[PDB]
C-alpha cells in the first residue's frame, strides 16, 4: 500500500527509506 | 541514477538498499 506510487510511478530513495518495517 | 517505472526488480532493488536488512514489506499491493 505504499509503493503504490514508486511502483506505479517514480519516487526518491529518501521517500522509500520510510518503507522499512 | 535513472528515472523509470520502479514496479519491478528496481523497486525491490531500491528498498534492497535502504531497507536491505530491514526486510521491507514490498509484497503484493493487496
Amino acid at each position: 500500500g505504499i509503493v503504490e506510487q514508486c511502483c506505479t510511478s517514480i519516487c526518491s530513495l529518501y521517500q522509500l527509506e520510510n518503507y522499512c518495517n | 541514477f535513472v528515472n523509470q517505472h520502479l514496479c519491478s526488480s528496481d523497486l525491490v532493488e531500491a528498498l534492497y538498499l535502504v531497507c536491505g536488512e530491514r526486510g521491507f514489506f514490498y509484497t503484493k499491493p493487496t
